[PDB]
């Protein structure tokens, strides 16, 4: 009675810290599944092991303009964002 | 200081040294005054001489002289060259600060503070505003270092990196002082973080997915959001800009708003795809294709063919298991030998980490045990090889049962619950700690007032430690 | 609800298929598999605590030595007409199943249970008076007799 | 030089904002040097945050007599470190003889200026005719010379600040007296080089800008706000 | 999107009106307008007009809790 009523209370306090955290904390860790499922060139699971295969294959013969526009870009809205924080 | 500037001001040789009036107006704090009568005619400004009057604004903590250099004319990448660099972490850099981070360097040891250990050596014997960021964010500068951040390129993995490092900084045990400053700083460039790259999803969303990705030409060697994660910056990827990139990167070719019960039910009638159920938004085989490529469903013919497995694995396990391995057991042997070579490419593919999560350790202890209980099971003509090998595979269902758990954390329902689950291992080891303990006592109490030596030690622990153990499931001890 | 008969499904499945296949050998009758590997793991979570796993009060009179006659098999037997299971690796296995769903995944779900009241309160007086439309439309749009008599209208 | 203080930068951002937005031409000197290379980084920012939506048009005007490097082709020029700012959008360099000239450019700006003044196109909210604002906020001749040139020919619409050279002493005053008052407590470094005899010519031509008080304006200190420029313009 | 994959009554009516008149309560009609096009200013301009002040207040209330829904341009949501 007592010591099992104790845990009952130490869970459910537990479960009240977490929970407003626990959406985060999920969706933090969808990133881990999302590329874990996307890094990999994945075909259905049974059929993954004939790529494997083809890994063999691999092994059976062996300052760009763009990304300095979207840094100009996003100095923009640090300005933007600067401005608004003087602005408060 | 406005005295001794005005005495040395009118004393009709120096009107013209500009130079003494702005090293005097920089030793004391005068911004203001300096703004007004040194940087107002717009009569001399050489653009390439005030070298010197930088370095000391520099290396005494004077962040609005810098503040008005730099808005005054002077490009930084032109100023700061090796041999300020290795003046300011040679000579200006504090001897506690590097004590601390050897310290942080043994103890919490990361890749981002081996990459900033490996330059910080290099200096004290090409990106340079993000050295000279390091330089003032490491000092617990505070001022200089917004200052500095505003001219930077890579704004978002600047605040980033500077919050794990700080984070990391702020777990040095000793002078808590110094951690919580860090601490401190740590907080407002996660903030900084997390507000400036809102502004840039609602913006636009294209250009905002196109910084989420990109590398700095080396920052860290990392990413944004691999610098997010890293210093485990949950706040960073629970806004709704990332969480938007990882869904569309999740559902791929397929559209978000369509329902998933149309998504899995297409998934099971496989020449379906050829309808208008599903939408790919974002001729005919191209349809094929860009269904059966999408993470969703990969990972959901995932789990049906796992199931399948578990249900072979029963089936053989309990009813049909002889001296020699029958079909059925054969084809199991293969698809063990598939989930075999998934996880010698996921290990190919990691490495040291591979070792990190418990899922990868506890699914090589499961594939250990099954070659185990395979070894264990060709010897033939042995009762007891064989009724071994059968016990070995029990236990090694437990585990290929138990990791479906982990397979179903993707729901938006099941997840975040069994996300909470494992919070409560240390109130479990609590309880079992405190049930011990008055386990034990009763046990031996109770053992030692009716009976009078047991040299078998089966029946002490059958009564000492088992039947106090079933009270606790309501027995009451007979 | 429907959390906590997931991960009791998993536990349940996983306990029994072990139980089942260390205890005893190719059960051929379906019914004797289902009643042995889902039903009594079901029965250890209202605390029953399941009985063939001691090999000390495990008498031979309950057994059928093949699939004859209602009950269960015997569990296999050594070359001298003894159990062959180990009491050491079924004893600490039904300790830990106990454990794991008796305790830990119940008191989960009362957890969860008091959070879901905790939030749904204030709301709930709302959703209440919001639900209350329903009935009232449905009980003042029919003109209305008392029930037994309203066939005749 | 130009005191680039974030007052200034604000109106300068908000106004080739405002010049995005109405899809206009600004009309500039196109040297690499003060301002003309701050307009040509907001030129290339907004240029590179939209991309579209009627792109905007800067035109500089030179006197091709300053400029260092001078190539002659008919075949596309490489310009490389008077220098011409890289950011305008196009670019027209006056003729003449020597390099020893400046204010060439002048007269055939001003006469561009009066020809889009006198031009007709009905397509728009002004009775056709195109508007034109000139802008004043820095110092020099050329400053008060344009100005003259702009108040004595139709439809001016000049514009100051309170806050530069000539700016300031625009900005206080609204006879000979005054003018050399204010002339002499707002520039102390640029008369101690100046005979009387231009002076003179100067109190004539602020005599010529204030005939006509209602084609100027005035961006004020109070007025600091947001959106001061169009309620300027 | 929204006509396909949320479907409502409120939906079939503006759905309807608004394949009307890319081919009689006319301010109830231009608030619909303005309330769509997420104008937020000329849209309380013109509520203050209406006459069936309540009935627009919960009819626009249903249609943005219904476009907020659709998935692709979550700024826009
Ligand atoms: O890919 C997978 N490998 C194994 C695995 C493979 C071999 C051994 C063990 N094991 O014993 O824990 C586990 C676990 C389940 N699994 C999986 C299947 C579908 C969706 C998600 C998944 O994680
Ligand atoms: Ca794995």
């Amino acid at each position: 009675i007592l010591l099992v009523n104790l845990l009952v209370a130490m869970f459910g306090y537990t479960v009240g810290i977490v929970q407003e955290n626990n959406d985060q904390v999920w969706k933090f860790q969808r990133y881990f599944l999302v590329q874990e499922y996307c890094n990999r060139l994945n075909i259905p699971f049974p059929f993954v092991v004939f790529a494997y295969f083809y890994m063999v294959v691999k092994k059976c013969f062996k300052f760009r303009n763009e990304d300095n526009e979207t840094l100009a870009w996003e100095g923009v809205m640090k300005e933007n964002y600067l401005v608004k924080i003087n602005t408060k | 200081s406005y005295a001794l500037y005005k005495a040395f001001s009118t004393n009709e040789q120096d009107k013209d040294n500009w130079n003494g009036q702005l090293k005097l107006l920089l030793e004391w704090n005068q911004l203001d005054l300096a703004s007004d009568e040194i940087f107002t005619n717009d009569r001399r400004w050489e653009s390439a001489d005030l070298q010197e009057v930088m370095f000391t604004a520099l290396i005494k903590d004077r962040p609005k002289f810098v503040r008005l250099f730099l808005e005054n004319g002077l490009n930084l990448q032109k100023f700061l060259t090796n041999e300020v660099l290795t003046e300011l972490f040679s000579t200006h850099f504090s001897t506690l600060v590097y004590r601390n981070l050897q310290i942080a360097k043994n103890s919490y040891n990361d890749a981002l503070l081996t990459f900033v250990w490996k330059l910080v050596a290099n200096f004290r014997r090409r990106h340079p505003l993000q050295a000279l960021f390091i330089w003032a964010i490491l000092q617990n500068k505070k001022e200089l270092s917004k200052v500095i951040w505003e001219q930077t390129k890579g704004c978002t993995l600047a605040a980033l990196g500077a919050s794990k490092l700080l984070k990391t900084l702020a777990k040095v045990k000793n002078d808590i002082n110094a951690a919580g400053e860090s601490e401190e700083l740590a907080n407002e460039y996660e903030t900084r973080a997390v507000e400036l790259f809102t502004e840039c999803y609602s913006n636009d969303e294209d250009l905002a997915e196109q910084l989420l990705v990109y590398s700095c030409e080396a920052w860290g060697g990392s990413n944004c959001l691999e610098l997010a994660v890293e210093a485990t910056d949950q706040h960073f990827i629970a806004q709704p800009g990332v969480q938007n990139f990882l869904s569309k990167q999740w559902y791929g070719e397929i559209s978000r708003d369509t329902k998933n019960w149309k998504i899995i039910l297409c998934l099971f009638i496989i020449p379906l795809v050829g309808c208008g159920l599903v939408s790919f938004r974002k001729k005919l085989l191209w349809y094929y294709v860009a269904f059966f490529t999408s993470p969703f469903v990969v990972f959901s013919w995932n789990v049906v063919f796992y199931i399948a497995f578990l249900l072979l694995f029963a089936y053989v396990l309990l009813m049909d298991f002889h001296s020699v391995p029958h079909t059925p057991e054969l084809i199991l042997y293969a698809l063990v030998f598939v989930l075999f070579c998934d996880e010698v490419r996921q290990w190919y593919m990691n490495g040291v980490n591979y070792f990190t999560d418990l899922w990868n350790v506890m699914d090589t202890l499961g594939l250990f045990y099954f070659i185990a209980g395979i070894v264990f099971r060709l010897h033939s003509s042995n009762k007891s090889s064989l009724y071994s090998g059968r016990v070995i595979f029990c236990l090694d269902y437990i585990i290929f049962t138990l990791r479906l758990i982990h397979i179903f954390t993707v729901s938006r329902n099941l997840g975040p619950k069994i996300i909470m689950l494992q919070r409560m291992l240390i109130d479990v080891f609590f309880f079992l700690f405190l049930f011990a303990v008055w386990m034990v006592a009763f046990g031996v109490a109770r053992q030692g007032i009716l009976r009078q030596n047991e040299q078998r030690w089966r029946w002490i622990f059958r009564s000492v430690i088992y039947e106090p153990y079933l009270a606790m499931f309501g027995q009451v001890p007979s | 609800v429907f959390f906590f008969l997931f991960l009791f499904a998993v536990w349940m499945v996983a306990f029994g298929v072990a139980r089942q296949g260390i205890l005893r050998q190719n059960e051929q009758r379906w019914r004797w598999i289902f009643r042995s590997v889902i039903y009594e793991p079901y029965l250890a979570m209202f605390g029953q605590v399941p009985s063939d796993v001691d090999s000390t009060t495990y008498d031979f009179s309950h057994c059928t030595f093949s699939g004859n006659e209602s009950k269960p098999l015997c569990v296999e037997l050594d070359e001298h007409n003894l159990p062959r299971f180990p009491e050491w690796i079924t004893i600490p296995l039904v300790c830990i199943y106990m454990l794991s769903t008796n305790i830990l995944l119940v008191n989960l779900l009362v957890a969860m249970f008091g959070y879901t009241v905790g939030i749904v309160q204030e709301n709930n007086d709302q959703v209440w008076k919001f639900q209350r439309y329903f009935l009232v439309q449905e009980y003042c749009n029919r003109l209305n007799i008392p029930f037994p008599f309203v066939v005749f209208a | 030089n130009f005191a680039l203080k974030p007052r200034m930068r604000k109106i300068f951002s908000r106004l080739i904002y405002i010049a995005q937005s109405k899809g206009a031409w600004i009309l500039t000197g196109g040297t690499h040097y003060g301002l003309m290379k701050y307009i040509g980084e907001v030129v290339r920012d907004n240029t590179i945050s939209r991309n579209s939506e009627e792109n905007i048009v800067a035109i500089g005007i030179a006197a091709w007599g300053m400029v260092s490097n001078r190539d002659t082709l008919i075949d596309e020029g490489h310009f490389s470190a008077y220098i011409l700012d890289n950011n305008h959008t196009h670019l027209l360099l006056v003729d003449n003889g020597c390099h020893g000239h400046p204010t060439v450019e002048a007269k055939l700006r001003n006469q561009l200026e009066k020809y889009i003044s006198e031009r007709t196109s009905q397509d728009s909210n002004y009775g056709g005719k195109i508007p034109i604002v000139c802008f004043a906020q820095g110092g020099g001749r050329e400053t008060l010379k344009a100005i003259n040139t702009s108040v004595k020919s139709k439809i001016p619409c000049v514009v100051v600040e309170g806050s530069g050279q000539i700016a300031d002493v625009i900005a206080s005053l609204v006879t000979s007296s005054m003018v050399k008052e204010k002339l002499v407590r707002f520039l102390p470094r640029t008369v101690s080089r100046l005979p009387e005899e231009e002076i003179e010519s100067w109190i004539k031509w602020l005599k010529e800008i204030l005939e006509s008080s209602h084609l100027l304006t005035v961006i004020k200190m109070e007025e600091a706000g947001d959106e001061i420029v169009s309620n300027a313009i």
